[PDB]
């Protein structure tokens, strides 16, 4: 193969994520395999947070995926939003969660 | 001149999951805004730790503490196995 | 003209529909006054990171790119608009 | 003759506001008011009209995240509505200021 | 010294207040470490400082810890540190959910 | 009912039992509530266990990503430094 | 010679060389490590001074870790500066709450 | 020998130019190297940040000069620059 996201076969660019780890200063030399474990790890994550954002949509009726699919699907889960408790969302919207004792006898 | 996206990589790894759906112009936006904010944290993170013992080079496992730590438990795990494999993957390759 | 009777313009609903967001049931009169002073507060600190770099950068039309990293910086990180 | 039993109208829109994302603050007074402040650092200078929106977002949210606090608080007491301290007692706590 | 009426109560406090010294042993401590150490990692050692700062960091947070909790307390009518106080306190700064 | 060879031996330097509880309440005061709940006291400790683990998980970790046997202190810091709560004194 | 020639107490020769190791930007602007110097300066002398104040507040002839913050923590500006930085052997401020008074 | 190199010569001079014949510990001194250290990459960090945002590839004196404004309040900020210019300033008119 020439590509080499097929060598370590992957979605993910091994050679743009490269040159945009020596355009962002972090080091005086890039690794060789850093770039592609690199590459492949958010493309898990991604795949993570963009499994249930499916099923989130899949939930509504729909078979498109808009934002608030992205938000709930991050807030439920404990090891999802946990991480991402620093990040707020362009229109996030609200889970319903009303507190306890101020419903109703 | 030459605006950048990561949407090209989002776009296939979608179909391959859940083919029958899509993605939001924006919801795509507000993806290449995390992947980016999420390779940086971690970038960071590298850098910082191949300075603190004076290390030029950030190799494969510099990162993968870095990760280890960055990340809550049961998403950080799959992660690092993902990892070594796809260095399994490549090298003999 | 300098830009007055501002403050204002955040009537009384939508300081409470916020509110209710938030998950608040009621509200007494007092504290409609009180937030618009924190809103202000916000704004004023986020504006003043926001215009400098605009500032810097030799120019006036302020970005919305400004806007977030300014945020960025007070420590209220945004996805969605930017970059 | 009928009239909602008191406390029955509230919590009906809570959540209909909850399912939403949608902006609740309104776009001219909002920035006629960045504009105010901005003025008085340096007068008479521009934004995109998305750069506003940006700057409206993050402030939105803000707020119903401080009430969210404010009635936890309320709630800790035995009381049933927001009262002023609370705030600043959240205010306080938190130790932003 | 007045009566006998709270008349400690505020004394210790004032004492404690112009010492510096560690609130807790500093021999229980020292162990508690080394036992929980071991069970997410083997064959553990430890820089004579290293707790020496851990003590310094934990009594520190909990006296902060307390010092809002007291205030919580206070809203409340009471005087008296209750366990809740110690939680409203923790989940609105965030950690406790 | 028998002495049996009887040999005591327990734990209570490490262990929660062991720690002393006017170590907490000296602890109390510096804040000066005036009074202490029983229940309150050990759930405070409670929390201490919450803190404390992260911390140790982190501090392992830089210890344990250079292949060191011994813990520094420094390790410990940039742990408090990853949550907010970094100390000065302390290990430029 | 740095000093002299800038005028500052500080070393203008010291933080040129972390600023271009650290490895900020690409190059370095002749700016900064003279700016970065004198600013550094200033902050210094706020602190030692106030801190100063405060062993003689109480009476003291040497300075120790508990003026250090009593100092700071008391000020109202440097306090946010130093916000949640959190101190060596610092204790706290006389501090007694309203309704928790002996009557 | 070791080096664990730090700032003690320039805190020192400070504080005698504050309270000549007045003391310190040697656990406050450290306490001030550590202070210092802490905030020597606070503010050169966020020039780093600046530089490559609006798409320059250099860290001068003005940005530092930009940054400072924005990390401190109104009134320490001010008379922080002013000294800060000026110090530059006649480090120029010498040369």
């Amino acid at each position: 193969a020439k590509t080499r996201s097929s060598r370590a076969g992957l979605q993910f660019p091994v050679g743009r994520v490269h040159r945009l780890l020596r355009k962002g200063n972090y080091a005086e030399r890039v690794g060789a395999g850093a770039p592609v474990y690199l590459a492949a790890v958010l493309e898990y994550l991604t795949a993570e947070i963009l499994e249930l954002a499916g099923n989130a949509a899949r939930d509504n009726k729909k078979t498109r995926i808009i934002p608030r699919h992205l938000q709930l699907a991050v807030r439920n889960d404990e090891e999802l939003n946990k991480l991402l408790g620093r990040v707020t969302i362009a229109q996030g919207g609200v889970l319903p969660n009303i507190q306890s004792v101020l419903l109703p006898k | 001149t030459r605006k950048e996206s990561y949407a090209i990589y989002v776009y296939k790894v979608l179909k391959q999951v859940h083919p029958d759906t899509g993605i939001s112009s924006k919801a795509m936006s507000i993806m290449n805004s995390f992947v980016n904010d999420v390779f940086e944290r971690i970038a960071g993170e590298a850098s910082r730790l191949a300075h603190y013992n004076k290390r030029s080079t950030i190799t494969s496992r510099e990162i993968q503490t870095a990760v280890r730590l960055l990340l809550p438990g049961e998403l950080a795990k799959h992660a690092v196995s993902e990892g070594t494999k796809a260095v399994t993957k490549y090298t003999s390759a | 003209k300098v830009l007055r009777d501002n403050i204002q313009g955040i009537t009384k609903p939508a300081i409470r529909r916020l509110a209710r967001r938030g998950g608040v049931k009621r509200i007494s009169g007092l504290i409609y006054e009180e937030t618009r002073g924190v809103l202000k507060v916000f704004l004023e600190n986020v504006i003043r990171d926001a215009v400098t770099y605009t500032e810097h950068a030799k120019r006036k039309t302020v970005t919305a790119m400004d806007v977030v990293y300014a945020l960025k910086r007070q420590g209220r990180t945004l996805y969605g608009f930017g970059g | 003759p009928h009239r909602y039993r008191p406390g029955t109208v509230a919590l009906r829109e809570i959540r209909r506001y909850q399912k939403s994302t949608e902006l609740l603050i309104r776009k001219l007074p909002f920035q006629r008011l960045v504009r105010e402040i901005a003025q008085d650092f340096k007068t008479d200078l521009r934004f995109q009209s998305s750069a506003v929106m940006a700057l409206q977002e993050a402030s939105e949210a803000y707020l119903v995240g401080l009430f969210e606090d404010t009635n936890l608080c309320g709630i800790h007491a035995k009381r049933v509505t927001i009262m002023p301290k609370d705030i600043q007692l959240a205010r306080r706590i938190r130790g932003e200021r």
